[PDB]
């Protein structure tokens, strides 16, 4: 039972559109936002004004909403997805920097917090003001990690306590990776002029 | 396939030149 | 700063031209500039950081390598890859994979000058879902897959990093050792048939690259492109 | 009209005059901007010879390579950035799977000595995001998710899980109904029966959501544009 | 409670319209202190009113109208004699508040929706939108009073008239009113960078037109002591043709 429709295609000549609404749920970007082009954005989610979502990560809020914060960034192989049914989503809070390979599926990242590089956060909990994970971190589902607290192994254990020096830090580099955003944002200049390729294209070979 | 198909837009696009023409001449006879 | 200058003064001419392009084809009734397409150009520069990949050396259509990277001969970058070159520029030698779901990544701006280069020298393979952000790795060197190299690093030399690992900041793996876990620590010793191994896979995975560049090479089958504007 | 005509001909007029001021920008500027192409990306491809076998009823996110030998059967998602590269070996995944975004499939050691290796993905499996699958057997009915990895000649069986960080390597034998996690992996529960039923349930509603998103991402331009302005005029 | 551009039409237009009307009946049918006497008082119980009400209010709308009152009053003050250099910069002191006051509504309508009636939701506008934080700290500064602005240039030259015109009493009330409602003003935006209970990042900001009659008014509210010589003379001409 394997029969291939010949209807199928194999090169869509126009990648996978950047902003996938589902069914009257188009996700929304403000205009002061930077998503890369190659990120997916799909369904419920919305970018909040500030935030950067950074080349070939992937939002697909489906089953309930995801939402990135005022200056929040979700770093390069980020995949975001709320999980099954509730209200259980994903909130990601003013000033939070995600990790390169971070998977969230449903979670609460109250503001302030750092992620490190190959995160995980299971099914459902809560990083609340000032916490820092480290690399390899891994969330259990239902876990609470409280106010200024770095942890890290997997599961996720305590390390310490943050040094003030490094609370008053956090935002810091949150706004530094906003600036190297505001860069690309201002490479990127809108409407791209393809529709001359695929105007070229279309008159050499047909109409 | 030589030609603008709606009707209501050549009209408008009529005015507007129409328009900036007339802006010219005024100024002409400024 | 005049080169940025001309370029600020390039993005408000090509501007006004993207502009009266637009309000040309809203007089010929035509809006077919709106058909959202997704840009993602494989190689990008930023001002003038723009990457330099040597002709011969095999990059999927779908990698994204943008900011200062630079790559020599018979190398790969296999599908879903991020090469960023922002801050401080990647280089890459010879005869080099960096495989399918793997960045090359560039800590974003810390405070002083503490963002490293990344070196990564001929004869490499860098395996599935690889994150190496800010390091120094060497000559006939294996980073097997689930790998992280966080921000200072040295591998060099005939040298293994196993899977699923990470390597925390400044650590040095020379010639002939496997560290791995949470956090990597060593192992073993490594074997003179599975250095002649590194090298073979190299070899390989070079010959494999020729033969998906040749067929991404292959005139983009226009029978499915008026396919779909058919329906 | 004659008037559409004659604005016809003005607006290919100043057309002509855009391209031109854009190439002019770009004169100005030159050497660093890397012009837009076309997509030159396949979702499709072969080899050597060895077309993809895709079933009718699939979804495949048009960000996904699938490339080599690879046999999909009904009622399965591809979603999306994956990579399925089986240019080496054969890869035949099983009918009402799921493989959820951003996850790969390779397979290297294809008539070495002797022993070859191949890779299946039984009926109704939900690989998850960033899952990596390098020459595997995973039997119908398993769950792996959220960034595992395997690594060798593994074989998984039998509604068996490995969970969140799984690095399972060199030829594990998973045995029929656990759970795994560690670093490497070791096992740490007796996976409930309730949970079988939902690793049962998670196959079936996915399924249902990737048609759902099949049907909204295989559409043309001119539709896609109908349903943006009807959704805003309801919208309003 | 009605909304916001009902409010602001009602706040700009019908107030100059009767201050016209009014100008023109003082003029011709008023009697030796009658009407002079009645403003008088109307005067600076607006002053004192507008002080000390706005000093202290937690709603951003009714901040706006006891500033609206004690501008009026302001105005009235300098209605009090009947000299040609008073009623030139009587018509001056209207001119500015209408535009201070277009610009003012500008900014609270651009943020409506959000903040459905709160005055904490200063929610770092320094931070969130720093250009538009500046401007509406420069439309109130104006509105009270600072180093050269357009309402400080008004009331000064309001001030300037009636000490030459023979009434040393209203400028005291008058700047010990304008001295409080600064040390509140220049409180609340030296406020604006301590901390931030709440944040309202907002989907409402100021499509085009908005924008640019904003723009606009700010730039000649902060330019207006550059080169305010049409205005005075403007002014003149219409005070001096009103009668004779
Ligand atoms: C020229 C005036 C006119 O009506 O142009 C119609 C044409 C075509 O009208 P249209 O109905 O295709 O769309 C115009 C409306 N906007 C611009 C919002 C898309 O519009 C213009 O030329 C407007 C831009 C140039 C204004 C100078
Ligand atoms: C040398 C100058 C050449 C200018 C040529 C005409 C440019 C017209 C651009 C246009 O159509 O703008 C529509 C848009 C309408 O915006 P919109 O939101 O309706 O979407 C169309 C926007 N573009 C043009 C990018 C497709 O106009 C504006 O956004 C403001 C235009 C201000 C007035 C500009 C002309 C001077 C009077
Ligand atoms: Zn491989």
């Amino acid at each position: 039972s394997i029969t291939p429709s010949p209807d199928r295609v194999k090169w869509d000549y126009r990648g996978q559109r950047k902003i996938i609404p589902l069914g009257q749920w188009l996700p929304k970007v403000a205009v002061d936002a930077y998503v890369a082009p190659n990120v997916v954005l799909a369904g419920q989610v919305t970018v909040w004004d500030g935030a950067s979502v950074w080349p070939g990560c992937v939002l697909r809020g489906d089953l309930n909403k995801i939402s990135i914060g005022f200056c929040s960034n979700v770093q390069e192989r980020s995949v975001l997805h709320a999980a099954w049914t509730s209200p259980a989503d994903t909130s990601i809070e003013r000033y939070v920097t995600i990790g390169a390979y971070s998977l969230l599926r449903s979670c609460t990242i109250e503001p302030e917090c750092i992620i490190g590089q190959h995160s995980i956060l299971m099914e459902g909990s809560l990083v609340e003001t000032q916490s820092i994970l480290e690399a390899g971190s891994v969330v259990p589902p239902g876990r609470r990690i409280p106010s200024g607290e770095l942890w890290a192994g997997n599961p996720a254990r305590f390390v310490r306590t943050l040094t003030h020096e490094e609370i008053l830090e956090i935002p810091k580099l949150a706004v530094a990776i906003n600036d190297l955003s505001r860069d690309h944002y201002s490479e990127f200049l809108p409407y791209s002029t393809v529709y001359l390729e695929v105007e070229k294209f279309k008159k050499s070979l047909g109409i | 396939e030589r030609v603008s198909t709606d009707k209501h837009r050549n009209y408008a696009v009529v005015a507007g030149t129409i328009t900036i023409l007339g802006a010219l001449g005024w100024y002409l006879k400024g | 700063t005049l080169g940025r200058a001309f370029y600020a003064v390039g993005f408000w001419i090509r501007e006004t031209g993207q502009a009266i392009d637009r309000l040309g084809s809203r007089l010929q009734g035509n809006y077919l500039f709106q058909e959202q397409l997704s840009r993602h150009r494989p190689l990008m520069n930023l001002f003038d950081k723009y990457p330099s990949v040597h002709k011969d050396a095999f990059v999927a259509p779908s990698a994204s390598l943008l900011g200062d990277v630079h790559v020599g001969p018979a190398s790969s970058i296999w599908y879903g890859c991020v090469l960023r070159g922002d801050v401080n520029g990647i280089v890459i030698g010879s005869g080099t994979n960096i495989q399918d779901n793997s960045l090359v990544h560039v800590a974003k701006s810390n405070l002083t000058g503490k963002v490293l280069p990344t070196i990564i020298g001929d004869n490499v393979t860098v395996g599935h879902s690889a994150v190496l952000q800010g390091c120094t790795v060497e000559d006939e060197a294996f980073i097997g897959m689930g790998a992280t190299l966080l921000d200072g690093v040295y591998v060099e030399k005939h040298a293994m990093v196993a899977a699923g690992a990470l390597v925390r900041q400044n650590t040095r793996i020379p010639y002939g050792e496997v560290w791995g876990g949470n956090p990597a620590k060593f192992l073993r010793k490594l074997t003179e048939d599975e250095m002649a191994f590194f090298s073979q896979s190299a070899l390989n995975y070079s010959n494999l690259a020729q033969a998906h560049a040749a067929e991404n090479a292959k005139e983009l089958e226009e029978t499915e492109f008026v396919k779909v504007l058919h329906k | 009209g004659t008037l559409g005509r004659a604005i016809y001909s003005v607006g290919f007029w100043i057309r002509e005059t855009g391209q031109a001021i854009d190439r002019l920008g770009s004169r100005l500027q030159g050497g660093y901007f890397f012009q837009e192409q076309l997509s030159r990306h396949r979702t499709l491809m072969n080899i050597f010879d060895k077309a993809p076998v895709v079933d009718k009823d699939v979804f495949v996110a048009p960000s996904a390579s699938v490339i080599g030998d690879v046999q999909v059967g009904r009622g399965s998602s591809i979603w999306y950035g994956c990579v399925l590269r089986g240019d080496v070996n054969s890869i035949r995944v099983g009918s009402g799977t799921n493989i959820q975004d951003n996850s790969l499939v390779h397979v290297a050691k294809s008539n070495l000595s002797g022993k070859v290796l191949p890779t299946v993905i039984g009926d109704n499996v939900t690989v998850g995001h960033s899952a990596v699958l390098h020459g595997c057997t995973v039997e119908d009915e398993a769950f792996v998710g959220m960034g595992a990895v395997l690594l060798d000649g593994v074989v998984v069986e039998k509604n068996a899980m490995v969970a969140a960080g799984a690095l399972v390597r060199q030829n594990t034998r998973i045995p029929s109904g656990e759970v795994w996690a560690g670093n490497p992996a070791k096992f740490l529960r007796k996976l409930s029966n309730e949970e079988i039923t939902f690793i049962s349930q998670s196959a079936i509603n996915y399924t249902n959501l990737a048609q759902v998103h099949a049907a909204e991402n295989s559409k043309s331009y001119d539709e896609i544009e109908f349903e943006k302005v009807l959704r805003k005029k309801y919208a309003r | 409670g009605s909304p916001t551009p009902v409010t602001a039409f009602l706040s700009i237009a019908p107030k100059i319209s009767i201050f016209a009307n009014i100008s023109r009946v003082s003029i011709y049918g008023s009697y030796g202190a009658t009407l002079q006497q009645i403003f008088c008082f109307c005067s600076i119980a607006s002053m004192i009113l507008g002080a000390l009400a706005a000093m202290a209010q937690t709603k951003v709308k009714r901040l706006l109208a006891y500033s609206s009152i004690g501008h009026v009053g302001y105005i009235c003050t300098g209605f009090s004699c009947g000299t040609i250099e008073g009623i030139q910069s009587l018509l001056i002191g209207i001119f500015i508040y209408a535009l201070m006051t277009i610009d003012a509504f500008a900014i609270v309508l651009a943020l409506r929706q959000t903040r459905v009636k709160y005055i904490a939701d200063l929610g770092a506008l320094a931070k969130t939108n720093p250009i538009l934080a500046i401007t509406f700290s420069i439309t109130m500064f104006s509105y009270v009073g600072i180093p050269p602005l357009a309402g400080f240039c008004s009331k000064f030259y309001l001030f300037f008239a009636a000490l030459g015109c023979g009434a040393y009493f209203l400028a005291p009330v008058g700047v010990v009113t304008s001295v409080i409602g600064c040390f509140y003003y220049i409180r609340l935006a030296k406020r604006m960078f301590f901390d931030t209970p709440r944040t309202w990042i907002l989907y409402e900001p100021m499509d085009r037109d908005k924008s640019l009659l904003l723009a606009m008014t700010s730039s000649f509210i902060t330019l207006f002591f550059p080169y305010p010589s049409p205005l005075f003379s403007v002014t003149h001409q219409m005070a001096l043709s009103l009668y004779l």
